[PDB]
DNA sequence: AAAAAAAAAAAAAAAA
């Protein structure tokens, strides 16, 4: 559960945390594709917490 | 000529109060010497302490707290200050500043027990104005007030 | 789309 | 690779004309601008909540220490910092019985419950103001916590204790301070927990609002609000140019009238004759129909700008030479068409738009510390990014917790020197009198305007409200 | 401007307004806090602002 | 020569009355000595008090209240006052003041 | 426990009486602490005196004489003894001994 | 009824 040398999917108590992004393309400053950072948690690693 | 005020204390424990008091006194026009005031340290510091106490200090302020009560550096500074007091024939030389509420007046160091201490326990500004009144009553050397020096 | 993010340049720094 | 230019940190002014970057340290060493002889404070609340206030006031009489003095300067005691008397001897106490509180509290209607709880306090405050010899500079309202639990929208009172108006907003603070506008009474609401929190405990045994490491900063930020509400000038700007009015315009919804009606409110700052800064609200709230237009009709815009220009003439004598209207939203062309009509020839009108929406986040390649506060990536002559929230060495840390986001600043119309625009907004970020922090993440115009807008939209029956911020914050 | 008016009632009303509006604006629209407002009035007023 | 009026009292409790009396006497032209107004900071306080009582005290004023009866500090000054009364041969040296009903 | 008797005196003047009294008391079986007793001195004795007074002394005997009356070290020791007397709630702690006519 | 590009209202957590 780690690409390169750094973890992207981890454990926190009974909740498995995941590093996530969101995508958005913008053309005002330059033609660029902005990326955001989010963290989401799952109880079994497959189903998100509702 | 003696025109400097020495503030002895515990360097890593009573630093906030000494900083405030020194920056206020220098802001008010009083020349203040303190270890935390000067930046950098070298082996000459220990000899310079006794030299300035015996040659330049006009009033010796000892920050009294449960830390600085029985600290070896504070004890040595207080002892040389007492010797300078005897040499200068000035009873009002060591002026304790009691800043600790857990340091009752009945547990103070032997050199300080018999001395009237300015009470900083309740209000720091009341202690500061008492320090002032003591200074102009005892005619401590003073320069015109200038906060830019403290800045 | 480039796989390395746009790098910027600041003339001002600091230390911990 | 694109260059980032760093703006020199603006300096605020203190007593004796001495400058200091930090407000906490500036007050700690230099004190406030004007001598306020003493704060004759009046306290209203439960007799149990009076003991807590007395204990906290005596506590802040003595110096208070934070955990790390480098990150958070310690509090040297109220009267030493402010040269002002604020003791627990001489507080006018208006008792509020617990039975009367529970009589209003246990009601199903949240709107009516909030209205009655606010009325119980305001009636006693007004009675003490009108029918008592004692003069009170500021009224400290000590509210219990079950109130705060069940006195705001979307708060469900559990069925078990429900034992039993719609024209007023259900926010206790907002609607409370809205009903005192007719009387101009400075008030400071404290939670009972925000006070000596060590009493209130959770199941585990650690206090819910733990300020053990940050008690000194709590004292700093409560003392500064108390001093400002009593008529003191804690600090002042020094880099403000002559003849620049700023004005901060924010739109707030009104849920009472059908259609939110998008009430607008404005907060103004300029320089005064001499060196004093005038930071007062410019409040003529100009309602705008339509659900989400957020663009004022020409009549309302002209009235707003004319009030702004006259509020500068009557204090300086002649028109501002450069007006820099900030706003969270970009304007449409009709609004400048309105503005320019009343705008004279000599005055230069510039509209500035500031936004937190754009998700740019400059990550430093090495180290667990964020970008320095002040970095500005200037996209072009009109638009720029400004990192108002970030690392600054004096506080030894950053003002954010994660990697912060900058302020998107752009010049809609007008000309403006973009570097000058970034050099003034950063100055605007330091005059937050409601909090004694190093600096604010957004300019004070857009934040105090938002506060007064949140206060003025809680009551429908406001007419000619005060412009002073001590009645609002 | 108000004092040199033959109508005593309009004179006194306008003159009272000239002071109370400034005092109210100071109370409502200013940061400073004042305990008591002292109103110094000239002597020609007392000669010609009463019944 | 002795031209002072030692207003001995309980230091923490009887501050208000002692300060009022000292100010009133000073206003009238009487030189007054008391700890809360005239005792120097950073001086040997018992030595200075004893010197004042023995040498420059013209007359001794005791502020007697419920606090000042069994207060050891005031009793020591009272004993020194009795000794200097014997030395000076002046029965009217000590004038107790009853302020507590 | 406190089982040592402290004897304060003027070091360069009252050596004879202090010596006689200390040598008598020790022979009688009473633990005695005095500065003329220990042979050699160092910088540590200033703190040693205070710690002995505050932690080990059971009775404090003050040699009262025209020399020891106003001696600075004697006065400091007497003040610390007074504070210890207050702390210990024992009135019969300081026992002055007058040896001068 | 979708979209992008621009809006405020509200509640929770954590240092400040
Ligand atoms: N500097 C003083 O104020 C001082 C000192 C000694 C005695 N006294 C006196 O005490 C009287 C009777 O009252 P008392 O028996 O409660 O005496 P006391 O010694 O208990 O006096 C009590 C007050 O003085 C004390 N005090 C002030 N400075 C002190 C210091 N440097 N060392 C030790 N204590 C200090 C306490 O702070 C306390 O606030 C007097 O009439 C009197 O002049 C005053």
């Amino acid at each position: 559960d780690k690409f390169e040398k750094t973890m992207l999917v981890g454990k926190q108590k009974d909740k498995n945390w995941h590093f996530a992004i969101s995508g958005a393309s913008k053309l005002y400053p330059f033609p660029v594709l902005m990326i955001s950072s989010h963290i989401f948690f799952t109880a079994d690693g497959k189903k998100l917490i509702d | 000529m003696r025109n400097k005020i020495f503030i002895s204390h515990a360097t890593p424990d009573d630093n906030d109060f000494t900083r405030w008091l020194a920056l206020k006194l220098i802001g008010l026009g009083y020349e203040v010497w303190c270890d935390i005031l000067f930046l950098d340290k070298g082996v000459d510091f220990w000899s310079n302490i006794e030299k300035v106490i015996r040659e330049d200090t006009c009033k010796f302020l000892l920050v009294s707290s449960s830390y600085s009560n029985q600290r070896e550096g504070v004890l040595k500074e207080l002892a040389v200050a007492a010797k300078v007091k005897k040499q200068l024939k000035d009873d009002k030389f060591i002026i304790p500043l009691a800043i600790d509420e857990q340091l009752s007046y009945d547990d103070i160091n032997i050199d300080i027990v018999r001395l009237n201490a300015i009470d900083f326990k309740m209000s720091w500004a009341r202690g500061l104005k008492d320090i002032l009144e003591a200074f102009e009553k005892q005619k401590v050397p003073k320069e015109v007030a200038d906060a830019s020096k403290s800045n | 789309v480039s796989n390395e993010p746009v790098k910027f340049k600041g003339n001002v720094s600091y230390n911990i | 690779m694109k260059e980032l230019i760093y703006i020199e940190e603006p300096k605020i002014l203190f007593a004796h004309g001495q400058k200091c970057t930090d407000a906490r340290d500036g007050l700690a060493l230099f004190g406030p601008l004007n001598n306020l002889y003493g704060i004759k404070s009046g306290v209203i609340g439960t007799k149990q909540g009076l003991k807590i206030f007395r204990d906290y006031l005596d506590h802040i009489q003595k110096p208070i220490y934070n955990s790390n003095s480098i990150t958070r300067p310690m509090f040297p005691g109220f009267e030493a910092v402010f040269d002002c008397k604020w003791e627990s001897t001489g507080i006018t106490f208006k008792e509020v019985t617990n039975e009367d509180i529970g009589k209003f509290l246990y009601n199903s209607s949240t709107h009516k419950r909030t209205y009655d709880l606010v009325s119980l306090f305001i009636d006693k405050i007004i009675s003490a103001n009108k029918n008592e010899d004692e003069n009170v500079d500021v009224w400290f309202v000590i509210v219990p916590d079950e109130i705060y639990k069940y006195c705001r929208p979307n708060s469900v009172l559990p069925k078990e204790m429900v034992q039993t108006t719609y024209n007023y907003d259900a926010q206790f603070h907002d609607q409370f301070k809205a009903r005192l506008l007719k009387h101009t009474i400075p008030t400071q609401i404290f939670r009972e927990s925000t006070l000596a929190w060590r009493d209130f405990k959770n199941a585990f045994g650690l206090p819910i609002r733990d300020f053990s490491k940050i008690e000194g900063h709590l004292a700093w930020t409560i003392s500064t609000a108390a001093f400002y509400k009593a008529g003191g000038k804690p600090w002042k700007l020094s880099d403000v140019r002559n003849g620049v009015c700023y004005l901060g315009l924010v739109y707030k919804k009104v849920e009472k009238s059908k259609n939110p009606r998008n009430a607008c409110c404005a907060a103004q700052m300029f320089l005064d004759n001499g060196d004093g800064t005038v930071f007062k609200g410019e409040v003529g709230p100009w309602y705008n129909p339509k659900n989400g237009q957020y663009h004022l009709e020409p009549k309302e815009a002209k009235a707003l700008l004319s009030q702004s220009l006259q509020s500068y003439k009557e204090q300086i004598g002649e028109y501002p030479k450069e007006v820099f209207i900030h706003a969270k939203t970009r304007f449409n062309h009709q609004e400048w068409d309105a503005f320019l009509e009343v705008t004279p020839k000599e005055t230069n009108l510039v509209g500035v738009t500031i936004s937190k929406t754009k998700p740019l986040k400059l990550y430093k390649t090495e180290g667990d510390y964020t970008i320095l506060r002040g970095n500005a990536y200037v996209v072009n002559e009109r638009s720029a990014f400004l990192w108002t929230v970030g690392y600054v060495p004096k506080i030894q840390t950053a003002l954010s917790m994660e990697v912060p986001n900058p302020l998107f600043i752009e010049i809609n119309k007008g000309e403006a020197d973009i570097k000058q625009v970034l050099k003034d907004i950063l100055s605007l970020t330091k005059l937050n009198y409601n909090a004694c922090i190093f600096a604010d993440g957004e300019p004070v115009t857009l934040r105090f305007a938002d506060k007064i807008g949140e206060i003025l939209t809680a009551s429908t029956d406001i007419k000619t409200p005060p412009l002073a911020f001590k009645y609002y914050i």
